[PDB]
């Protein structure tokens, strides 16, 4: 990652579980660490990023189309796009502030939404482009 | 070689000898022509063009283009081409040194997406007489 | 996925189960969540989507490759090509009423159309487009 | 850096102050020139090029792109294609500002295909005096 | 916003009022232009370009292309062209409506490959007064 | 797959069977469903197709890619170039006639020829496209 | 629709209405243009272009490609390049019907490669009055 | 395959093993089919072909990429470059005859040369351009 | 068809009836123009442009490239471009014959990379009349 | 063949007699032209089109490019441009040999980005008499 | 690898290990080879290079876009993250000195950033761009 | 393989094995067959060729991109990077001579560099294009 990554995760986490919406739909369930226990079933997770290097003479900047999935036991996967739909609109048009450096913008990109594991989990991924600047 | 980071354009800020590169700017090209005066006679060493070379016009001209980062120095190129002057720019060549020529400001155009960066061009013309301090 | 997709399975599966052919052809076999039982094996099945943000300044849209598969366990597969040619006129030009947002139009893309597991089951893919409005 | 989705077109609606964007807008650029007027004398400096500058006629031309969607402001720019007008258009930088030019409208194209969106090009050209507000 | 699908252009079959789409249409663009007819003084507001708008001749061209279909639509845009008229074409846009305007039938031309369909392009050109009956 | 082809394979098993050669090459060996019994070793099938939706605005086709494999169990496949040398003349430039719609032309396209499991069997794919027409 | 291999071009064998296709023909386009002769007054209609129609030149080109092939009438070609003559060439267009006018024969280009075919493209242009004989 | 690589392959054979040169590297262990015994450890094998349907509107052609390899069981394998260098030198520029229409070129292309199992045998693949002619 | 291999340019090496092939030569194109003088009188035909023939100039043009291979007859090319000859080149078309007509060597440019081979392109232009010999 | 690096251009260090090789020179091309000056009279031959040859002034230019190294040749072609000079250059072919010829120096153009090398193209054109030392 | 890239490793390791932070963060635990022991856990590798060769005439260079992965066994991986902001600002704009050769630049690319192994550990890829000089 | 490479691998296998570093780094350990023995563990390996025919009217030539591994059981592996900066070296810019035609230049390409089996060996491939001719 470039610099502002750290940070760019971290603020991404923390818009996320104080949006009002999927603080109803899946909990406390946002997390890229699953905690120990009995794995509850319709959490999302936020790990897997990749960089572009968008930089110049003056500075440096980055592109990263960050992956943030939705997974769900549930028998049809109507829940995992209804928590989605919680996901995105709280990510797009975002003015968040990071901790080193700024973002100027977070759109949205691909969302592969298919059937994992055994045909019994439903994962629906979502890849956001965050430009920053640090 | 020489990289080509080293390779700037540059702005005068107050206007007398005060030299700040520009912006995000993710390309240059100090690029140089001359008008090629043709002088053949009837007689030419068996038919080749023969050419006279300082007798014609020779210019620069400078194409930059990057990201909209808002500096005191993208803020003073639109106050040339508004307001109609020819400052001193400065091209560095990593290893050749400074041009330090009079360029008018001819084209600016700053571009933007739904989905990317904000960006712009910046295309000039020489005005005057360059400069090759090494 | 975007905002939209939650209702736009839920509205292109509605569209199924009252078309007219194919309540003849699958019968009440159309699910996104299989339900248990003996896997009755001519069913359809519509999950796997994905998103491709056709967005702008003012709003967000998306364009929804959502894939709907055709399964049989019968001899041959005219009976997936009949029942799937029962798929794809009750969706191109589709007029739909969305729960939240607009589409403005379902189209039509690649159908693939092999044979999956053991030479026994033979699945016809089928990819619509549906360009939506949030 | 700025964002790109902040950097923005807009109309007249009633033609007196009042602003509002024009659509899907997919992609912008304000575009400036300037015509570069050349005064050579018999002896210049060694053979350079010499430029004045501010007695050449400059100008500014908007390109906007995008999907097309009625809105109040879309057919807006129809009325001035048919009735020539020129209104008072207004390009916002992100961090720069409002330019507030009096453009002409000089090409309007909707175009569409069998499979994909409605969209517009729409091309423009300066008409009166820019301004800048920063 | 609009489906590309409604976006057509259509014929006149008798002359009078009958009004049909053509073919197979893969594509249309009514694609609008303006002279830009330049009127700058030699004061005009610090020297930018001034423009006029009403007094530039203005025009419109349709340039349509798909596969070849022989309807009673098709063979009636080869009769324009053989005897040359200038019937009232039609290119109704999604939300906007109905141009109703006389254009000349410029180019055509069909084409055809070893291995591909039969297709044809379709220019046109403006005749005469447009309209919008909104 | 569209509308039409339930009715292409249909059409195309139908011209097969009826040439006169590959009926003393292949025999009666021609099925996409595969009888039960000892497995004859020269048969031929005709199965996975894939569609790529060739439309209009007025009205809808397609383009089949459908592929036609042919199986020999002999010692070479001189065998098996001979049976599709067979299926190949019987198929291009075809004048089928339908049962749902119409097609306007069966080409040829790409044909794999490769020895497939344990080096035994011997399978020569021949893909054909058939534009057709709903 | 129609099959693209049906529309074909061909020639003059013996001179008087004998008619063979050429060769190797991978690519076909008839293709009209009129010369939209303007006819604009002091007032029209608020300002749009008005435009008369049969008063235009009128006339067709045809651009043919394939692979070279000596036939009895690719070398047909030759002659009435090198002899300059203007026989009644013919377009059938699958379902419109048979053009029948005199081209001339303006390019004619053989072209080959060490690892390829031998190629021919050949472009005509107009020469007298066209027909349709439906 | 097309009609022509039933005689193809005959014609590839047959001017293998009749060249003087590897009848004295290879011996008779050219084949397709590789006869019982205890494998000889040195042979070619002509089988892995693929067509590309170069075709026209009068009659039909092909471009057969069929891949002649070489194995070896040797320690190194100037063995099998040796006798590949009397594989191609006995195909490019072919003057075949074929039994079923015409070839008109016999060119090489892309000639992979790597280990294959166990690091044991070495296997050399040649793809062969085979422009023919039905 | 016929080969491409076989379609030649080739050289006056003793400028008397001597010819051989230039060099590494991967493309040819003779190349054909005629420059279809227009004679359309005030009535022709209902409009359309009526051609002459035989009136109009008629041309050819060779265009050779390929790999700089140093023979007899690759420096026998610089001594026409330098020394201003037309001698008597020849493309021989692989069924149809030899052309045997006066061109001139109008582009000659050798390049070269730090990667590649050495290269040539080879322009030339009609001079005189052209033959057949069939 | 030759090589492609063997394939130089070279500068006059000192000016008399002294030559060096420029610098990172990705691409070389010197290209020759000539004007192909028209002697046809009412007669000529059937039509054709014939030239004179040697009357015709010939010309080159050569056209360098590469990655930008300070060396004591790279900064010699700077002073050529700034005072305009026309220098003996050098370019050798292979096997040819040195050409010899004095070129003017048309146009530098330095260019450098924020991610890659900084790079310079250099195009040249003829000025005098060329040679040939074989 | 060429002749720089012994050299190019042994400067990107020891700008490791001396820069400050991450002297903090990983500890000693920056190594190509993995010392054997306990295996500490939150270490970073450098090997996995691959060359592209950027050469010209004079001389010889390289693009080396070597990879430097992140390894972490913590729960969540902003400790990575952390720890590749800490790799990159050591490298991005380098000004290293190599033992054979010169590099010109140290720029930043890629950085994939997934789980690996059974969900556990947490690796961060990280490509460097280095143009360097041999 | 065409008919250089037989011999192209036998010089560049006696390049190696003569050139003096190498010798003291690897040693003997140059081969193709690996000896039966103990395995050394730091070795180079010549086998893997692709050949891509660059030919011609006149004669063939041939393009290999011939692979020289370096393998290494080395801990780190700076090891196998001095060898191959001794394989380099030796190869690029060659001067060799053939037994079967020439070769014209042998450059140099990408080289991957990653570990193998078990993250124990560490192999470094080296691609090298040889442009050679028959």
């Amino acid at each position: 990652s470039y610099a502002v990554a750290g940070a760019l995760q971290a603020a991404v986490y923390q818009q996320l579980r104080a949006d009002a919406v999927l603080a109803a739909l899946v909990g406390t369930a946002v997390y890229d660490a699953v905690p120990p226990g009995p794995l509850a079933g319709t959490y999302v997770s936020l790990g897997p990023e990749d960089v572009a290097d968008a930089s110049d003479k003056t500075g440096a900047g980055a592109v990263h189309d960050f992956v943030i999935s939705v997974i769900t036991d549930a028998a049809g996967f109507a829940t995992a796009k209804a928590a989605a739909a919680a996901v995105s609109d709280a990510l797009v048009g975002a003015d968040l502030v990071l901790s080193r450096g700024r973002l100027v913008g977070l759109w949205f990109l691909r969302a592969k939404a298919r059937r994992v594991e055994k045909a019994d989990m439903r994962r629906i991924d979502l890849v956001f482009r965050a430009r920053v600047e640090g | 070689a020489q990289n080509g980071k080293d390779l700037l354009i540059k702005l005068d800020l107050t206007g007398s000898g005060q030299f700040e590169t520009i912006a995000g700017l993710r390309a240059t090209r100090i690029s140089f022509n001359a008008e090629t005066v043709d002088v053949t006679s009837l007689e030419s060493q068996g038919g080749w063009r023969e050419l006279l070379g300082g007798a014609g016009v020779r210019s620069a001209s400078i194409s930059g283009a990057g990201v909209f980062k808002d500096a005191d120095t993208d803020e003073r190129a639109r106050q040339i081409f508004f307001d109609g002057e020819v400052p001193e720019f400065q091209v560095i060549i990593p290893d050749f040194g400074i041009v330090q020529g009079p360029f008018m400001i001819t084209s600016i155009d700053y571009a933007g997406s739904h989905n990317g960066e904000a960006s712009y061009e910046l295309a000039m013309a020489s005005a005057g007489a360059l400069s090759f301090t090494a």
